[PDB]
């Protein structure tokens, strides 16, 4: 019985933390405005 | 005081809603941490129109972001100005509304409408009195035409005394995104005409033509369309939040611009718009802003207003300006091309001035009109609908969720006699 | 969250799965063991400390291809008992895969996909990959979709068949197999795209200059197609679509659900250098009447619906303007009643190239899933290939002496003929 | 303690590695004979298994050390040129000490070392830190199941720490 | 001047009073040893209502830990805040009930009931004049539903004027844990209905959906339910410990909640319940606490109040507040809900501002209401009872330890007699 | 504190106890010399300087299985006086064990049982591990249990039987002495958990991948079963199940008390790391028809009560979710007098693994023990088997020789005939 270093099978560390209603989302250039944001701002470079 | 509940729905609805809070927060000095960096009383003297203080100096918005699919909630929250809303108001489904009106209005939206209605009555019954709701759904697709219009019937019968404005995005059949657009459009007109009082039709062909021909941008994206729409969105409710000489709430737009209670689909266009070069050559004054808003390559509907007539109109002038030039310029347009302005209404339009201009600008106009050229919108989608319904095209889904053959014939009828009610006032 | 179980049946179905579960592994970052050095939720259930396993079953009534994966590189990517095998296959016979050897394999396979579907209720649908030209692919694949309808029914069942080619068939009894399996292909699947082999040979003969391609190259192009339909099913994107959004926007009538597929650009290193990839350019080569991946001229027919999956560095107005130029060409026709026949979906993730493969590192790609009346042709070649053999009962004593009786061959004839009259009455 | 001294443990192309080059890996000895039909049948399966494990991953997971039960040095090198993993020279008495420790002999038993239980040829056996046995892969044992008992390996829970 | 004697019964009772004696002890500033370690002089005023002072400066709780399994109090005495109790009132059995109602109320509880009634009356007889007793009995099991309810019968005759307020945990059928929970529950009800004053019913099912749909946590333990009830245990006894602007004790909750002398069973809520994400975005003032109080999801019973009338109530607000936002929101919800409110009573609401909130919290409230909508949770158990008892299933071990068959058919005869009584006031 | 005196009879009971007492030693770490290099007081009695001695009495009328464990590795653990042995084997014969050869050993076995039942406070049950397949197991098992009924009347007396499996039968007289032992199993036993050989044959090949296991591998499975059953008594955890309430939630009528069993995470470590053993996965693997360790299809007969012994790191709420998963499933049927049909327990320490065994590490296991009406045809299949040899009375002269008045076969005929007759009387 000296073999006590037998690591657990199936990586089951059940989620003690709260759930995540939000998953990662890459910020997209297509839904980011730019362009007309500075055209409706009278920038005058 | 008077609060405007914002009832974003669908992928198009939440994306234009996020940019709407991106153009209202920068006017109100709001950081996306709820704080206020600014030095004017004028930004918080009426902060209760769109923002609610929650016990920590944070002005969380009144926005009820919904859909039936778990994707575009994540894009908004992780996006810019995203960590400003309330996650309880991020009410969503888990399945996918696959451009199907039947399972957005009748079956799948039925088990989510009760939870969304709880959220909207949460932030609407606790106030002094609400001025009115504000939906920004899209009238093409599954949950925009579905879940978006389903609540419109439910909260109309719950509050049948208040203004209900809808920045609906009509489908573009010239070049489109789906095939079942005619079904998702005709089955949403007949309940947007009986349970709504200010529709604001927005086409994507206009959003693409006027960003490229007027603004002279080679490739401006979806968020660029969102900022163009949301610029008009802020300019309709400018007078509610910011003070002005001739103020105008949403009900003031309705009382002056609705000839008959069924004729309430409105054109809308924001009309200072110069290109990258012409920002230093154009002259910002009231006559030049007046000429732009009647010019058809400023219009955000892509139904040409000079093919029809003008029952009535309006222009929310926004900025410091002299008020004679507000109203003497409007008979310059009413007397020059009087072939459009109809004869059974003298001085067809409603002017208004809110003193605070939008950010960066000095003077802006938000032209809203009721022209009988939107009957061309209901004409080209009628062409799409009668070609498909005559051959029972794409039907087994819709008859699959229980809704049957009969209500197409009054969906066509409610749109056809709406065209006939625009023929006999031009 | 969202997930699909990818059933891989037959011998060609396993060989497609060998290519798809290499491209998907490179796309998600999964090692051949399973560890990584949350988009991995439609394919890889997290059974470990970073140790993933595909939500797939490898199914063939012959052991030789199943054990070869079991002794290959991805012998620990896959759970060992997900690879179900038998001993006698079906040998080129519908009724052996459907009746006799099929008793003892359907009970453990449908048990296994039950244990693959219980990990999440938010399953989008089932995939099934087969070759309807031989024994196990058509035979067991028929009985599988029979019992799949009496279990989860409203759940979608897609299909990526490997239909027999006009002159390529590499079997003698294959018109008996293909015709008699159309019953499962017409009443038990929802998306039924055809993919015959020597169209894909032609793709890597004109656009890749490979005079000597193998089956492993064809599976790689198929795996790139599967990657591009389910690219929206795992990633972000400007326009997001799931499997039910395909069916509602591409299938006009319930019987008419056989699709065609194209993918562009199929280009290599010596080609990709001297050519500018713009959205109009890829969608032009996808719409040309030779890039179709099952041998069906779209000119000899009328389009009914069209789904396009833009993927990568693509802006929506290059989609929205180049789709108009397709509609203006008179060589392509939408039939009478779909003058909005275009479902465009935009992704951000570029197509990942398998290193030392045969494709480039293109930043933008389109896959086609289209419906047309032209595919009366792909089923009418089986009319004179089946009935002319069946006139005096060729290759029949195997099928009748082994459970199925004569008369079911007749039933398959008006099942295909009712499908044939259906496509000609719709497009007029 | 030390199992393999400084000059005992040599891999392919005859470079000696010390005990330091073996942690983090699942280590087995492999007692095999060159002329033995069991070993000749088992060796391709061991080669394929070793190649798949130690090629498809982010770490070198398993590791095998050969011990010859053959007759001479030419038979050693003829066997040795076929395996790529570690090995011990036959003339080192370390092989005999491992033979007596892990009980893997070849029926020459009463002439020198007359104890009991035998556990004959071949035997791949996984070991640990102090040279203790961990688990027996049952090729020729009470399970007597050949050429697939290599799959009975446990690399995660047996490591040379 | 007022004293409460607390007895914990069953494994549920000795683990829900284990956390109750954690939450009320740091509210009074008590170390695990027993010393006073607090920040306010307003902790040491009514320590007498839950504690007895010992030698040396060490307060000992008035807690009788009552069970027949010895292992439960072994874990309590080993866990935190369990060595605070006096060892002589750890009245432990060794045989233990087999989840039988006979095991405790007729045999192998009756020899030990003299051991528990002696230690109860030792604490009870030493008092100025005590309010009454609180018992955490656990309907569905064998010891809390068994010998714990015999404590309810055999304390009522010695103290017939002192209150018999009692917390209960009924067995919900989808969170069922024992097959004979129908028999234990309905045998524990018909004795509790004639000997009790205030039965605060709690369900494990509704403890799950308040932590899954409001506290936003998936499967992270069972002790989350104990702490949520333990806030409600101390929220009702705010005035017996701390001063209040308006005062109400449990005798106040007797007259203003029980209309007729068989209307005992009450519904319990607690509603400053905020999730992790909505912590920054939620206003913690009075209007947002009166809406979650009456939110049917927040109630700790799966006995939906919208499916029934609503006789009386008590609003136990706890935090410094103005009384003139307590009570208009009582009449606001009473006018705006209307039909879900009994009609032969003008005001169905009670209010009592307690001046000191629990630590962390600025402001809290605990619902104690008497609604008819506990009829469906009772009738749900009665459907279970008529399942086995119609053929006499699982019955040869309730008749082998004493009982006849007559008390089972009497347990249902007054069961349906009560649910009909609750029903006809609707 | 608590203790459960184990009584093993027959070579099957002795070898089972060689694996059960093997595994109890390694759960709470106790070396074979008694020494440990308050939880041990469930199966051990501390006496002296760390000399933990088991609570067992070995029993066999032949000196072969218990002399061998005297010379094995447990000469010092098993203290050498309760290993009761005889000389003449009962030889597969009920008339030998229950009669002439066997009264000499009941007297000494009752002495050591009385010493072990009156040396620790509050004994809690008697776990008997008998073998109704032969001689000493059935004969001495029946006589001994009939004396415990009057010596301890209020007492819980769980059994663990090896009933003759249908096709596997290693002795031809098994049908006689199985029916003859129902008199000892119908009115003298509280819990009658049913095991047989060929179901634990199948449970090891398709799950642990050993195609040639042995009775060691069988008894390791049985040792896992009773370890989970007695894990709540020995150890601590939320919502404990005692032996006192074990039969209270499984025995509806005093005569129908014949239960079954299934374990759940019985996976070798190779395909154990590749599956995520969730709560819903293990409970449906527990309710799987093939996971019963009895030939009992639990689909021809409706369930009546279940006792799901979860153990390890399991939260008490997703147990309710997975129980609700089973309830909504129509393949797991229930009968109408149980809207609730589950009593579940939960321990906290993980299910142990034996070093050198066929199992792996999991901190969860469902040892569900269920009382269903589908146990009836296990007995009724033995009814047709018993009548075919009794018709012309072969293998009877031995029974009539050492006892067995002719008519004990007839009363055991009607005793077991009244047994299953109760079962379809209950479930209608
Ligand atoms: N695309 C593709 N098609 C293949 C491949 N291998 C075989 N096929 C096609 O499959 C058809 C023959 O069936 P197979 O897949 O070989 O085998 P089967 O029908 O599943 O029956 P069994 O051989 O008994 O398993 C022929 O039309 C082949 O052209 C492949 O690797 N890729
Ligand atoms: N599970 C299991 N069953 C066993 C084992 N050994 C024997 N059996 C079964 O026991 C049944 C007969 O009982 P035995 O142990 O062989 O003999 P007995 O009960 O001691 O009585 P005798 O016949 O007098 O020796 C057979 O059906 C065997 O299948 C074992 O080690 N494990
Ligand atoms: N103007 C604009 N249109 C959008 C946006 N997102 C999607 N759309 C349009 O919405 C149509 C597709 O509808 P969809 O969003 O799928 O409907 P849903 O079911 O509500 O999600 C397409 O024509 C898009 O052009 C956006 O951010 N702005
Ligand atoms: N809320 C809560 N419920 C519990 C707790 N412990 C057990 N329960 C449940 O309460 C019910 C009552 O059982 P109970 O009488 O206490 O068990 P017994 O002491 O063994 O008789 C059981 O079915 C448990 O599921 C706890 O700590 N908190
Ligand atoms: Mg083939
Ligand atoms: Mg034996």
């Amino acid at each position: 019985p000296s073999a006590g270093a037998s690591i657990q099978a199936a990586g089951k560390e059940i989620d003690w933390s709260e759930k995540k209603l939000f998953r990662k989302a890459v910020v997209s250039t297509v839904f980011a405005s730019d362009q007309v944001a500075e055209r409706l701002r009278q920038d005058l470079p | 005081m008077r609060e405007i509940v914002h009832v974003q729905g669908g992928q198009c609805g939440n994306q234009i809603g996020a940019k709407f809070w991106e153009v209202i927060s920068d006017e109100h000095g709001i950081d996306p941490t709820g704080t206020y960096c600014g030095d004017s009383d004028l930004q918080l003297e009426r902060i209760n129109v769109f923002y609610n203080e929650a016990t920590g100096g944070r002005f969380v918005p009144r926005a009820i972001l919904m859909d039936l699919e778990p994707g575009t909630m994540d894009s908004v929250r992780a996006g810019p100005f995203g960590q400003l809303f309330r996650p309880d108001n991020f009410v969503f489904g888990q399945t996918g509304a696959g451009n199907n009106w039947a399972k957005g209005h009748y079956t799948e939206g039925a088990e989510l409408i009760d939870s969304v209605l709880d959220v909207v009555r949460k932030e609407a019954e606790g106030c002094d009195c609400l001025q009115g709701f504000q939906i920004t759904h899209s009238l093409g697709g599954g949950t925009g035409s579905g879940m978006g219009t389903l609540l419109i019937s439910k909260v109309r019968e719950e509050y049948p005394d208040r203004i209900m404005e809808t920045f609906s995005v009509f489908p573009s059949p010239k070049v489109s995104d789906t095939v079942v657009e005619p079904y998702n459009a005709t089955l949403s007109v007949h309940q947007l005409v009986e349970n709504a009082d200010e529709v604001q039709v927005i086409d994507n062909e206009a959003l693409y033509d006027i960003c490229f021909r007027t603004l002279k941008l080679t490739t401006p994206t979806y968020g660029d369309l969102n900022h163009l729409v949301s610029a008009a969105m802020s300019g309709v409710t400018c007078c509610l939040r910011f003070p002005g000489q001739l103020n105008s709430d949403l009900r003031k737009l309705a009382v002056n611009l609705i000839p008959f209670p069924r004729l309430h689909f409105f054109l809308i266009g924001f009309a200072p718009l110069t290109s990258r070069g012409s920002q230093q050559y154009r002259a910002l004054s009231v006559p030049e802003l007046t000429q732009q808003m009647f010019d058809a390559k400023n219009m955000m509907c892509a139904s040409d207003p000079r093919h029809g007539r003008y029952l009535t109109a309006s222009a929310m002038f926004r900025g410091r300006m002299s008020t004679k030039e507000v109203d003497e310029q409007m008979l310059n347009v009413q007397n020059k091309n009087s072939s459009y302005f109809v004869e059974w209404i003298p001085n067809n339009m409603k002017s208004s001035v809110c003193d605070i201009p939008p950010k960066g600008l000095k003077m802006s106009v938000t032209f809203v009109g009721n022209s009988t050229a939107i009957q061309e919108m209901f004409k080209r989608v009628s062409d799409q609908f009668t070609a498909m319904f005559r051959r029972k095209a794409f039907l087994h889904w819709y008859t699959g969720e229980g809704m049957d053959e009969m209500e197409f014939t009054e969906a066509e009828s409610n749109m056809n006699d709406l065209v006939s009610e625009y023929q006999q006032y031009q | 969250m969202r997930e699909v179980i990818s059933i891989h049946v037959g011998q060609a179905g396993i060989q497609i799965g060998n290519a798809c579960w290499e491209l998907f592994c490179l796309e998600h970052g999964i090692q051949p063991d399973g560890q990584m050095p949350d988009a991995f939720n439609t394919f890889f259930s997290e059974t470990g400390a970073g140790k993933h396993v595909p939500r797939c079953v490898f199914l063939d009534l012959e052991p030789t291809v199943v054990d070869e994966v079991r002794t290959g590189t991805y012998r620990h990517l896959f759970h060992p008992e997900q690879l179900i095998s038998g001993k006698e296959d079906a040998a080129n016979n519908f009724a052996r895969g459907h009746y006799t050897i099929g008793k003892e394999i359907v009970d453990l396979s449908l048990d296994r996909i039950r244990k693959l579907a219980d990990n999440c209720t938010g399953l989008q649908g089932f995939l099934m990959f087969n070759a309807v030209g031989g024994g196990t692919g058509s035979g067991l694949g028929c009985l599988l979709l029979e019992r799949l309808s009496v279990d989860y029914g409203k759940k979608s069942k897609l299909n990526f068949c490997s239909w027999p080619s006009p002159q390529v068939s590499t079997a003698v009894v294959e018109p008996y197999n293909s015709v008699l399996s159309t019953h499962s292909l017409l009443e038990h699947t929802d998306v039924a795209v055809m993919l015959d082999n020597e169209a894909i040979y032609d793709i890597c003969r004109r656009n890749l200059d490979i005079e000597r391609p193998t089956y492993t190259n064809l599976n790689r192009l198929i795996a790139q197609v599967i990657s591009s339909l389910t690219a929206s099913l795992r990633f972000d994107g400007a326009l997001n679509v799931d499997v039910t959004e395909f069916q509602t926007n591409l299938v006009p009538y319930p019987r008419i659900h056989f699709m065609l597929s194209s993918y562009a650009p199929i280009i290599s290193a010596e080609k990709a250098y001297h050519e500018q990839l713009s959205v109009a350019e890829i969608t032009n080569s996808a719409f040309e009447p030779a890039s179709m991946m099952a041998k069906c001229d779209p000119r000899h027919g009328k389009y009914m619906a069209c789904c396009l999956m833009y993927r990568g560095d693509v802006v929506p107005k290059d989609v929205n303007a180049a789709v108009a130029t397709i509609k203006t060409k008179r060589t392509i026709q939408f039939v009478d009643w779909c003058p909005t026949g275009f479902k465009c979906g935009i992704n951000y993730q570029p197509p990942t190239v398998v290193p030392g493969g045969d494709l480039a590192k293109v930043m933008r790609a389109v896959c086609m899933i289209s419906n047309s009346t032209a595919i009366a042709e792909v089923f009418s070649r089986m009319d004179h290939k089946f009935d002319l053999m069946y006139a005096k009962r060729a290759f029949v004593h195997w099928y009748v002496g082994e459970g199925m009786e004569e008369g079911e061959f007749s039933e398959a004839r008006e099942d295909l003929a009712a499908l044939e009259k259906d496509y000609e009455e719709v497009g007029i | 303690l030390i199992l393999f001294p400084e000059g005992s443990l040599k891999n392919s192309n005859n470079t000696v590695i010390p005990q330091s080059h073996l942690k983090g890996k699942s280590v087995a000895l492999y007692f095999a004979d060159g002329a033995d039909p069991k070993c000749a049948s088992l060796l391709p399966f061991l080669l394929n298994y070793y190649r798949t494990m130690n090629e498809g991953g982010a770490n070198q997971k398993i590791e095998i050390i050969f011990v010859s039960l053959d007759r001479d040095r030419e038979a050693f090198e003829s066997h040795r040129a076929h395996m790529p993993w570690l090995s011990i020279d036959l003339e080192n008495p370390l092989t005999e000490i491992l033979k007596r420790h892990f009980r893997v002999m070849k029926e020459y038993e009463v002439p020198t070392y007359g104890y009991g239980s035998r556990t004959g040829v071949p035997s791949v056996i996984v070991i640990g830190s102090d040279g203790r046995e961990a688990q027996f892969l049952p090729i020729c044992s009470g399970l007597e199941e050949g050429d697939r008992a290599l799959l009975r390996w446990d690399w995660r829970n047996t490591k040379f720490a």
